[PDB]
RNA sequence: AGCUAGUUGGUGGGGUAAUGGCCCACCAAGGCGACGACGGGUAGCCGGUCUGAGAGGAUGGCCGGCCACAGGGGCACUGAGACACGGGCCCCACUCCUACGGGAGGCAGCAGUUAGGAAUCUUCCGCAAUGGGCGCAAGCCUGACGGAGCGACGCCGCUUGGAGGAAGAAGCCCUUCGGGGUGUAAACUCCUGAACCCGGGACGAAACCCCCGACGAGGGGACUGACGGUACCGGGGUAAUAGCGCCGGCCAACUCCGUGCCAGCAGCCGCGGUAAUACGGAGGGCGCGAGCGUUACCCGGAUUCACUGGGCGUAAAGGGCGUGUAGGCGGCCUGGGGCGUCCCAUGUGAAAGACCACGGCUCAACCGUGGGGGAGCGUGGGAUACGCUCAGGCUAGACGGUGGGAGAGGGUGGUGGAAUUCCCGGAGUAGCGGUGAAAUGCGCAGAUACCGGGAGGAACGCCGAUGGCGAAGGCAGCCACCUGGUCCACCCGUGACGCUGAGGCGCGAAAGCGUGGGGAGCAAACCGGAUUAGAUACCCGGGUAGUCCACGCCCUAAACGAUGCGCGCUAGGUCUCUGGGUCUCCUGGGGGCCGAAGCUAACGCGUUAAGCGCGCCGCCUGGGGAGUACGGCCGCAAGGC
RNA sequence: UUCCCGGGCCUUGUACACACCGCCCGUCACGCCAUGGGAGCGGGCUCUACCCGAAGUCGCCGGGAGCCUACGGGCAGGCGCCGAGGGUAGGGCCCGUGACUGGGGCGAAGUCGUAACAAGGUAGCUGUACCGGAAGGUGCGGCUGGA
RNA sequence: AAAAAUGUUCA
RNA sequence: AGGGGAUUGAAAAUCCCCG
RNA sequence: CGGGAGAAGGGGUGCUCCCUGGGGUGAUGAGCCCCGGGGAGCCGCAGUGAACAGGCUCUGGCGACUGUUUACCAAAAACACA
């Protein structure tokens, strides 16, 4: 492109999107889990990946991951969406908050904790 | 019909030199023969002269090369590896006193036109001065 | 994509502190827009802040400056100043109060409540200092301010100890069963001593006020501390919190067990299917540490929107081609102006922040002081190479003249022969046809094959090429008329008149469409026959629109060299079409091959460039979604852009 | 040595490479997601017009009525223009939602056939046109990225 | 100048 | 539909057997 | 694309007085008629003050359309029509 055309047309800037619309450039967003099924793996896995969609605040409905072993949401859940796309699940873009709210943390973890929210057990 | 004539005149030079030639005929102008004077009161070039094809005025500019070479390719190595017009007709390229080139970390010129006549990356700077950059070699 | 009635201007008024359709009469019809008017969306602006090598990209929270607003809307009054947040009037919404007769309120001030949300604090102390209002002053007010409180939210400082101590407890983990690791780590021994305890205890505060002089200048006297009995100094003085993430690669850190494409992990690549360094636990290790992780968002890396700093022959990308408007760009020489450009000086560029020193709190974080840099923009003086401009000149670019050339370049009118099909006539008889083989089909109602006469349509064999013409699409029998472009020669004329080209206008294969005409051959669809598992196909026998012409639409394409146009520069060899010459040769125009330098990811390109350069246009920015949807424009429709 | 099967070297084409026992197309079925059209239904923003029209400013008047006077005049009150908003009407722009309907994306091992890659077993592709379960077939014309 | 279709998933 | 045997590298599919 | 269009939805209309622009015949000046325009002001419930004088819109079916028809029960989606 020559300069007299950059100096008509010029360059034009990109603008990206929301990898993963939680409203407001959130950390994250809280909502009711309108349902509780149990999908499957992608390509080449297979499982039965936990998967649980939820009424966001925000009049939204999407599917969110469960991390972990075992859990405890049911039908009408309160829970807290983190954003973190699950690659290998088509649709899978947000990942729970285990520990908070309705979520339980995970029973017995003894590794990585911050994450699955498991309090720090006693050794005594 | 040549937009620049003085473009025009550095590949006349790029090109001829590229191949090992004696000297080039790149047509009449005033202003041209000063890049050259320039270009040769700086050792670019043996030199040249003011000639003529029918009527037609044009100026022999012989061309400098260096040493044979030892081995495969024994080209000789050349004076100008590198010319390249920087104010072109299509950007008008100006610069401040503050603003003159450091060409080829001062192994290098850049011939530029001001107001007061034609100097280089040094000249022009110890006139402390500016104008149109016309270009660079090295 | 067009917008506009106070709309643009005018004379005279009105209005104001004042200019002005700000407003009102009367008059004139203007005013703006692809340099993006008008309209929709979104938004407080800057100083700065964040990132980047920079250019840039993003941003505008704290503090400083400008504007705007005070539940939503309008309007004035008062006044130096307001259309005035804690003043007024009215309308509306909302909440409240009530003796149900009427009235009240306006936290986007401080703090606090509720709602919402992932989430953001004490209904604190004080006017002692600074600053502000009134007053002669004493002094009154000051949720401004000065301090304190709450939260690892941030930055900075600091602690959980220090020196010894085994050829090395225990426990736990590996183990080739010897041993190895955690590990000087511990225990244990010495010393230091955060915390805590007692004692002392601020700077910040000198003015206003009182006396002398004059109530001034100068000198002397006195009061005042929220924070706080806190900092800080001195004495005594106990070993006194550690966590989080990671360890397949990128990326620093590995072994055992469990589990068995389960459970689960997961930033991209990927891992788990019975010996997993990737899942889960463990021993160990790496990292950072009162923090460590996760999600979100900005810059970077990303030369991945490319000015710095990229591209389009096959990777995404040249417009189907042409003509040309605006616009962009422009040969050589002489002189005038000096707008761009360049230099000097001067104004400006608040403070804060950013950078350099130096000092203040024990350091630092904060903070003070001084210095140094700032694009931009104004004014004054000056320079004239380059761009601009005016003026004078030139002939290398471009255009013209006289004279000739080649060509399937285009349009109209006419014309020749070969073949196919049908019609009539003759002669003649048992099949012809078609195929891989067949069948359908045609034929004793006389076919095929042969001859003669005739009608009509469409295409033009040999020449013909590896050629020629055209801007592309495309153009072929022969002839004449009408007409375009292009090449050479002669140095005759003009004197930069040029290149490109958004928009516009034109042309634009085939198929398709409209009105009318024509119709032999071929032929989608269609019908039969075969083939086949089926055969909505390939093969066979039939067959309509169409293919043709006139006039008018549609406007697409592997519209391809898949290569925009113009000009300049950079070895040759070869054959070929065409032009000129004091013609084994020289020189001009075009088409092919091979190839210098050089270019390219490679293939290849290579004076017919994809080489080295300049001007201008067009266009690209991962794959699918999709050349789809919507809107608009065009079309009769199919559809197109 | 034609033909079936297997094997050598040279060559050609290639979209194959746990390599033709390869690869691969589209319809269909099932599941999840977004999305177009849709009789319409709901709400937000705006424009135009006329009807009512507060407060208030300004402009008249202040008459046969009131109040004040230092007789000029002032106030009250009357009328008008402007006017927030309110009403009625007819437009414009955007968002939501809608029976049903259209395609599209993605999802370990379901159905049907074989279009494409080796003359891909009728070169392929491509604009158009008709047609067919589906890929696709064929007609005209084009290109080589085929011979 | 060729009768002849296809061959589950991950490794 | 799950589980078990055969079968696989492990499945899918296929064959036999259960309240 | 003519048209949907009288779309819809509104506002004005009487009387008196003042100034003023062009027309026709005169004659170029005056009466005489002919179309306008601008200001004030008066009265009533009401000014096309009586009489003549459209209600409108959205949305289906059928038939293209103006037409024609069963004189005396059918005027149509029937007949006709280019
Ligand atoms: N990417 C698929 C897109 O849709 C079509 O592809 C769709 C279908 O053709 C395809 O269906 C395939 C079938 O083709 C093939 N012969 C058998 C296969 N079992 C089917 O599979 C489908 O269904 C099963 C569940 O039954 C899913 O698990 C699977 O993911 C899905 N692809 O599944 C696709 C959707 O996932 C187009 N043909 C394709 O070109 C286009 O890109
Ligand atoms: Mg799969
Ligand atoms: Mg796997
Ligand atoms: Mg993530
Ligand atoms: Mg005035
Ligand atoms: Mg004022
Ligand atoms: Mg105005
Ligand atoms: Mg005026
Ligand atoms: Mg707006
Ligand atoms: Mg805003
Ligand atoms: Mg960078
Ligand atoms: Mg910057
Ligand atoms: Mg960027
Ligand atoms: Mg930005
Ligand atoms: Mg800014
Ligand atoms: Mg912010
Ligand atoms: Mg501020
Ligand atoms: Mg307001
Ligand atoms: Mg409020
Ligand atoms: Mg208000
Ligand atoms: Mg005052
Ligand atoms: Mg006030
Ligand atoms: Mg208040
Ligand atoms: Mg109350
Ligand atoms: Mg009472
Ligand atoms: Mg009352
Ligand atoms: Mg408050
Ligand atoms: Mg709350
Ligand atoms: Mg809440
Ligand atoms: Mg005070
Ligand atoms: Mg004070
Ligand atoms: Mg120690
Ligand atoms: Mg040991
Ligand atoms: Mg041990
Ligand atoms: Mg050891
Ligand atoms: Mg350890
Ligand atoms: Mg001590
Ligand atoms: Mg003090
Ligand atoms: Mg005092
Ligand atoms: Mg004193
Ligand atoms: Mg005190
Ligand atoms: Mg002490
Ligand atoms: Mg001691
Ligand atoms: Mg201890
Ligand atoms: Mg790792
Ligand atoms: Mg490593
Ligand atoms: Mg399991
Ligand atoms: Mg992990
Ligand atoms: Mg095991
Ligand atoms: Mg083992
Ligand atoms: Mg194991
Ligand atoms: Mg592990
Ligand atoms: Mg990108
Ligand atoms: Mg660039
Ligand atoms: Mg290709
Ligand atoms: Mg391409
Ligand atoms: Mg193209
Ligand atoms: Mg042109
Ligand atoms: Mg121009
Ligand atoms: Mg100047
Ligand atoms: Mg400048
Ligand atoms: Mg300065
Ligand atoms: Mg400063
Ligand atoms: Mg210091
Ligand atoms: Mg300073
Ligand atoms: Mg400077
Ligand atoms: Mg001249
Ligand atoms: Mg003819
Ligand atoms: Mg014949
Ligand atoms: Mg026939
Ligand atoms: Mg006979
Ligand atoms: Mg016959
Ligand atoms: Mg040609
Ligand atoms: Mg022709
Ligand atoms: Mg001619
Ligand atoms: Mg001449
Ligand atoms: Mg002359
Ligand atoms: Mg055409
Ligand atoms: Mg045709
Ligand atoms: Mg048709
Ligand atoms: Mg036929
Ligand atoms: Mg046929
Ligand atoms: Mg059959
Ligand atoms: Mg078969
Ligand atoms: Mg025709
Ligand atoms: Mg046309
Ligand atoms: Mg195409
Ligand atoms: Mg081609
Ligand atoms: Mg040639
Ligand atoms: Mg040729
Ligand atoms: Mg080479
Ligand atoms: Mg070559
Ligand atoms: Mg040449
Ligand atoms: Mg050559
Ligand atoms: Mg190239
Ligand atoms: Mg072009
Ligand atoms: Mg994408
Ligand atoms: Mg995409
Ligand atoms: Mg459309
Ligand atoms: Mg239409
Ligand atoms: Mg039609
Ligand atoms: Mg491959
Ligand atoms: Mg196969
Ligand atoms: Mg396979
Ligand atoms: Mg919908
Ligand atoms: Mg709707
Ligand atoms: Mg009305
Ligand atoms: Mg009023
Ligand atoms: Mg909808
Ligand atoms: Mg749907
Ligand atoms: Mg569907
Ligand atoms: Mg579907
Ligand atoms: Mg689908
Ligand atoms: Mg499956
Ligand atoms: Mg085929
Ligand atoms: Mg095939
Ligand atoms: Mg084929
Ligand atoms: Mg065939
Ligand atoms: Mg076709
Ligand atoms: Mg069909
Ligand atoms: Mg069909
Ligand atoms: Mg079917
Ligand atoms: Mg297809
Ligand atoms: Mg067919
Ligand atoms: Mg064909
Ligand atoms: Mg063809
Ligand atoms: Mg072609
Ligand atoms: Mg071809
Ligand atoms: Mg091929
Ligand atoms: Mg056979
Ligand atoms: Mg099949
Ligand atoms: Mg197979
Ligand atoms: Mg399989
Ligand atoms: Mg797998
Ligand atoms: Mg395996
Ligand atoms: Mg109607
Ligand atoms: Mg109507
Ligand atoms: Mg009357
Ligand atoms: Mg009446
Ligand atoms: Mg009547
Ligand atoms: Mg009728
Ligand atoms: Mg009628
Ligand atoms: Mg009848
Ligand atoms: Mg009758
Ligand atoms: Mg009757
Ligand atoms: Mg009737
Ligand atoms: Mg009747």
């Amino acid at each position: 492109p020559t300069i007299n055309q950059l100096v008509r047309k010029g360059r034009e800037k990109v603008r990206k999107k929301s990898k993963v619309p939680a409203l407001k450039g959130a950390p994250f967003r809280r909502g009711v889990c309108t349902v509780v099924r149990t999908v499957t793996p992608k390509k080449p896995n297979s499982a039965l990946r936990k998967v649980a969609k939820v009424r966001l605040t925000s009049g939204y409905e999407v599917t969110a991951y469960i991390p972990g072993e075992g859990h405890n949401l049911q039908e009408h859940s309160v829970v807290l969406i983190r954003g973190g796309r699950v690659k290998d699940l088509p649709g899978v873009r947000y990942h729970i908050v285990r520990g908070v709210y309705d979520a339980a943390g995970v029973k017995d973890r003894k590794k990585s904790r911050s994450k699955y929210g498991t309090k720090k057990p006693k050794e005594a | 019909m040549l937009t620049d004539p003085i473009a025009d005149m550095l590949t006349r030079i790029r090109n001829a030199t590229r191949v090992y030639k004696e000297s080039t005929d790149v047509p009449a102008s005033r202003f041209k023969e000063e890049i050259l004077r320039i270009l040769a009161r700086e050792g670019f070039i043996k030199g040249y002269e003011r000639v003529d094809v029918d009527g037609k005025p044009y100026l022999r500019v012989y061309l400098k090369y260096g040493p044979r070479r030892q081995g495969p390719d024994p080209r000789p190595e050349q004076v100008i590896h590198h010319i390249r017009r920087i104010s072109k007709p299509g950007r008008r390229v100006y610069v401040g006193v503050k603003e003159i080139p450091r060409v080829r970390r001062g192994l290098g010129i850049a011939i530029l036109s001001t107001s007061k006549g034609v100097l280089t990356d040094r000249e022009a700077r110890k006139l402390g001065v500016g104008g149109e950059l016309i270009c660079e070699v090295w």
